[PDB]
């Protein structure tokens, strides 16, 4: 069945293998999770990248 | 070459000879709102110059006992030069933030202000103590003008949430051994592209001595804490009579 | 009609199964998403960013919670000197639980992987000194005196302009992954001590205070993981939300 | 041409299935390089790894993190709603009940969705009904949705219904519980769970300081049920509703609630007791 | 039998599900179609439709309703007077309820679009004038006069042969959509207000009516929908219908 | 007076800026307005009084006598449609008995 | 299953992606809809095309 | 009607019949009828070692 | 929907009947296995003991 | 705070001894006759 695109998650899809026999996307299961993560811009938010070598201030 | 830094923008420069390097939050600089995400359909005015500048507000002291202060965003600015008064005039607003929070001292002082902007800052009461009355906080405390506010229990942030984790959103620390500012840069955060300067405050700038400050008499008392901010990428759209509130 | 035939199972209501159910607006079409900053797709994203350790939980602060975020060095007398002490097991009641990494852990039974806590000097520029601190893994009980502590895993730490300093403690278990420790059978899954020493002493010239504070923050690794979602027992219903 | 003054994210996504290995290291000596030494007031986590700090072993890592990811953290049903009908008392002799869509009654799923200051999704929202002891009679029920500006029903037997346009579920106490698919409906891009402003213009009298943190965007409707019947049922009636988050965005975390709750509106907390984010101990120095 | 398992909804009836039910005549077919003019296929269609606006919905006028259907205009005494002054918003209570758009977006949750009114001069021939129409987006209320309503969306309007003119409702909002207006809460999403004003003043020489009218038509511009289909509050079965 | 409706836009009446509009139009199709389940009928059968005290009922269809549905409808002039009924039976009290 | 052509909506079918395991077709769900329209018929139905530049009475 | 529910080990006890550890936000539970067939699920396996 | 009919063993609980069930911790994922001497496959190793 | 809303510098003491003021040309003329009190006080340049 090809559906109608009305899933809350579509602009850059979180899930990406879901079951559905609606023509309504949203009424899709929640699918498998994919593992996509990006820590640096909550854990290094800084303009001059500070090295794990020298010190984070000269 | 890290600690030093010059803040250039409009006919505002700021200089700093003691940083600790400049956060850009979530790793997004400010920008103008794209035709894809738009919805308004007038033409916007983007002033530049004349709003994208650095305005400074008023000074405060930190004491020893002092419990911490905090200032929305964009209410800070809604009443000061050419940018509160596209702000009055304007239905739709938006813009991004660098703020620079400066504080010095010597070498003899001690102490550490978390300087940090926390998204939808929601503020809660004390409920009357026992918590049976559900009070709320007033159009003062919600929005305290240019002037700020203070924590009455910074400990939850007047908000129920523990101060410990709110390095989880952008900050810096001043921590006068090591530094006599902090600087972020802040996007436009919002779930609607535009939204009212009046009604809405993006997020709120906390600054809380989290390490007391602290020094020998005889050595300088008076140390402030001056607060300066400049928007950046300053849009308004929805034009119509000057509203204050 | 098509031969079937009902197994166990049948009009159960599992609250994790991941299934199909018929849409009330057909044809609905929501409002469309715009950019916001700050996305976040993995908790772990989260557990790395360090956030303030309670080393100072002691009952005569509970008044003043405030002075829980930091503990004190001062000019001290004698040599070799502790100066605070805590376990590393993060999912445990204790100083971890002001982190947004213990909290987010007890949202979780089990979890792997090293820990950093990073400690930040917050004195005068004019204070000098060197503080030992050390991971002393499972097996024993605080160390009674520096010289015994040193035998671990440990830090040697110097005041200057870098303001602080990151002690690692690394994944060292028996088992793949702990569950949350606690005193009793689960006591098997300790992390184990974290203890900081004068190495030297905190030293200070005339005209600077003789006492300071440190603030210790704390988060996770890149190895760290989390598994078997289960509720936390840090959030209770004690009454009816109005 | 006549006037020349006329004329971004640094950081991105990676797929990581698996914690990080560890590489072997071994000792390290020399000056200059000096990881270990940090600055927090950057803004910035530290940024040094076991084998800067130790020497460590080869270790290949395969933990998943597939179960942190925030889908498997939030689609799982919890309860948001416990609606109930009498037969007898103030409660609602009448048969039927309207009932303000508002999810932050229950602290544990509030909790959660707390973390984060804006959430985007779809929604399973599944039905258990049954007596207030838990027994099951065979009573024929209607669940309607009523969405802002749609007429309430004011009767077990009001004309609205007739659900000729709004959606509703017929379903007996007997079959199994009702369940159904809702897309994501704010007017907004995403849900907020804090929005620290007004709804409206004006002066902010201390008389309607209730309209603070009150975001209509969040603001779904009502949702109706009644017996399906023109004469009352002697049933007393109590219906939990789960909610199961499906398709999932989030953003901008925020420190987790350390206070019990008390309004399903606004963060107040007990000023009284403000209870400590850790428990407590004797001395620094011990455990 | 196939092993099958009974998953929650079974048994349910949702009006909105669309499902296939079984046929209960076999073989049957249909008269055939035939050509009839005027079919639509989106209620949307109809919105772009100009209909009669009720911008002189007085109480006064509830007993000779026909006089709802146009407001006056007349000699003025007095320069810069306001003639007449109502809110844009389309689904809430007042002149627009009388517009086929206003009814129809009653059948929806939310909407989204410019709106456009179009009005008519039905004075005499000999008759001019010029009119300020201002659309004043959300913020202030009413303007208190000419010169404050001048700052906002506005047309000066020239009497002439060409009896209309048209002022447009542009779409600005902060969200992508809104819900219906009313007080309360909800006129966080209310459209603005809309004041027709004297620019100059209606003139006519001896032997002219003066005081005319003017008929308003409003409809949806092209980037005008609605979504999240609902029940109408302007219809009801007060009684049983024979 | 021609009979049409004004062909003036934003872009003429105002200086506009550009927007990529994505907001769908499905929602408002006359297939996703129609099709909702509604009342058409109520037929009752008592057991006590001048109703129906024989057991059966033979009710003309006309579906007119409900606003909600009705009120729809009357917004064309002619429809052509297949249909789905669907009927839902009870005790007057809502109770379900093997019947 | 090839089915029997007795749908109300067939002539110009304003559906066209429906479910069906019955022979009349009549006995299908309603599908997805179309997103046609011709609002000109209503809007515009004069003789002359009046365009939005000129003054509609020359 | 019955619910039952997997308390790992650290997750709270219910303590009544109507504590609030049965709001089972996270904690994975199964309603089911006395009369409806037997509830079945599968189980990983979840042993630290 | 599609037209089924039950057939005899609906609902049953066969104690030896491999089938499918639920799964009551989506996404989870086990401790990985290492290697243990000693793994047997079928009793009969054993019996040959 | 009034100040503030000009053309202007925050200077931080440090190593740097110095900080310099940019007093750029904002003039109506393309020169300026010397500023006194009277008629000729179009020509000021402004304050400091
Ligand atoms: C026929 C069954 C109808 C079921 C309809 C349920 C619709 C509920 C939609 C979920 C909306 C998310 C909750 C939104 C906002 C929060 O409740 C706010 N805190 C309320 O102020
Ligand atoms: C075994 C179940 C049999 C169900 C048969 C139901 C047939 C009903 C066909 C629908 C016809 C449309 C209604 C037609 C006309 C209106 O009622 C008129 N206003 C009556 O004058
Ligand atoms: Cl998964
Ligand atoms: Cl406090
Ligand atoms: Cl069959
Ligand atoms: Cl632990
Ligand atoms: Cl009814
Ligand atoms: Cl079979
Ligand atoms: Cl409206
Ligand atoms: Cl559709
Ligand atoms: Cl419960
Ligand atoms: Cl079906
Ligand atoms: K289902
Ligand atoms: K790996
Ligand atoms: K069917
Ligand atoms: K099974
Ligand atoms: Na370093």
């Amino acid at each position: 069945s090809h559906e109608n695109s009305n899933s809350a998650s579509e602009g850059s899809t979180i899930n990406y293998t879901t079951i559905n026999y609606y023509k309504d996307a949203y009424a899709a299961s929640a699918g498998r999770q994919d593992m996509s993560q990006d820590p640096k811009k909550f854990t290094d938010p800084v303009m001059d990248v500070i090295h794990e070598m020298a010190p984070p201030l000269k | 070459s890290d600690r030093v830094a010059q803040l250039t923008i409009g006919n505002s420069t700021i200089t700093t000879q003691e940083a600790a390097n400049i956060v850009i939050a979530y790793g997004e600089w400010p920008e103008y709102c794209p035709d894809t995400d738009a919805t308004a359909v007038d033409k916007p005015t983007r002033p530049d110059v004349s709003v994208n500048r650095f305005f400074t507000l008023d000074t405060k002291s930190w004491a020893k006992d002092s419990k911490g202060w905090y200032w929305k965003f964009p209410d800070v600015l809604t009443e000061v030069g050419v940018f509160g008064q596209n702000a009055q005039f304007h239905y739709l607003y938006r813009s991004g933030f660098c703020v620079h929070v400066q504080c010095n001292a010597s070498k003899f002082h001690q102490g550490a202000l978390l300087v940090a902007v926390l998204p939808e800052y929601v503020l809660g009461t004390i409920a009357g103590g026992t918590g049976n009355e559900n009070s709320h906080p007033p159009y003062a405390t919600t929005q305290p003008g240019q002037v700020g506010a203070v924590l009455t229990h910074p400990y939850v942030l007047d908000a129920g949430i523990p101060l410990s984790q709110l390095t989880v959103c952008p900050h810096q620390w001043i921590n006068l051994r090591t530094n006599n500012c902090a600087t972020i840069i802040v996007p436009y955060m919002n779930t609607v592209p535009f939204d009212s300067a009046l009604n809405h405050c993006n997020f709120g700038l906390l600054v809380i001595p989290v390490v007391p400050l602290d020094f020998n008499t005889g050595a300088t008392s008076e140390i402030p804490i001056t607060v300066t901010i400049a928007p950046m990428c300053a849009e308004f759209a929805g034009l119509r009579q000057a509203v204050k509130q | 009609g098509i031969p079937t035939e009902l197994k166990p199972g049948t009009n159960q209501f599992l609250t994790t199964d991941d299934g199909v159910s018929a849409p009330i607006l057909p044809g609905f079409h929501p409002t469309p998403p715009i950019h916001i900053p700050g996305e976040v797709h993995n908790l772990l994203e989260i557990c790395r960013v360090e956030t303030i350790l309670e080393v100072n939980n002691l009952k005569t602060n509970e008044t003043t919670p405030m002075q829980r975020l930091c503990f004190p060095v001062s000019v001290q007398s004698k040599t070799g000197e502790l100066c605070a002490a805590f376990r590393a097991d993060p999912g445990r009641d204790g100083p971890w639980q002001s982190t947004i990494l213990g909290q987010l852990c007890r949202y979780y039974t089990q979890w792997s992987g090293s820990l950093e806590v990073t400690f930040m000097f917050a004195g005068s520029f004019m204070a000098t000194g060197k503080m030992l601190i050390a991971y002393t893994p499972p097996g024993g009980n605080v160390p009674a005196d520096r010289i015994t502590a040193m035998l671990g895993t440990h830090v040697i730490w110097d005041f200057g302009l870098q303001s602080s300093v990151t002690l690692v403690v690394p994944w060292i278990s028996n088992t793949h992954y702990r569950a949350h420790a606690r005193a009793g059978y689960f006591d098997y899954y300790t992390t184990g001590i974290i203890t900081i020493w004068y190495q030297t002493n905190y030293v200070v010239p005339i005209g600077a205070p003789t006492t300071a504070y440190i603030v210790a923050l704390a988060a996770a690794q890149d190895n760290f993981t989390m598994k078997l979602c289960k509720d936390t027992e840090d959030i209770e219903q004690t009454a009816n939300i109005q | 041409d006549p006037i020349a003054d006329m004329i971004r994210s640094l950081t991105a996504l990676q797929v990581l299935p698996t914690a990080a290995n560890t590489e072997a290291s071994s000792h390290r000596l020399g000056t200059g390089v000096v990881p270990a030494l940090q600055a927090a007031e950057t803004g910035a986590s530290s940024n040094a790894s076991d084998k800067n700090l130790i020497e460590t072993r080869c270790v290949l890592n395969h933990h998943s993190t597939q179960e942190t990811a925030i889908g498997n953290f939030f689609s799982r049903a919890g309860l948001v709603s416990i609606i109930t009908m009498p037969t007898t008392g103030t409660q609602n002799t009448d048969g039927y009940v309207n009932w303000d869509i508002d999810l932050m009654g229950y602290a544990q799923l509030r909790r959660k969705c707390e973390l984060f200051t804006y959430m985007r999704f779809d929604a399973e929202f599944t039905f258990v009904v049954a007596k207030p002891n838990g027994e099951l009679v065979p009573q024929l029920l209607q669940y309607m949705y009523v969405p802002p500006g749609a007429p309430k029903p004011t009767s077990r037997d009001s004309f609205a219904w007739q659900t000729a346009t709004n959606p509703s579920v017929f379903v007996k106490m007997t079959d199994p519980p009702a369940q159904v698919s809702v897309p994501f409906m704010s007017p907004a891009s995403a849900y907020q769970w804090f929005y620290d402003g007004y709804p409206t213009f004006g002066e902010h009298l201390q008389a309607n300081d209730l309209d603070y943190g009150q975001c209509p965007n969040n603001m779904m409707g009502t949702f109706s049920i009644r017996t399906v019947g023109i004469e009352k049922s002697p049933h007393s009636i109590t219906l939990r509703v789960y909610m199961r988050i499906k398709h999932v965005r989030a953003w901008i975390p925020r420190p987790l609630r350390n206070q019990p709750y008390l309004f399903k509106t606004n963060p107040n907390y007990k000023g009284n007791d403000i209870k400590c984010t850790s428990t407590s101990r004797d001395k620094i120095t011990t455990l």
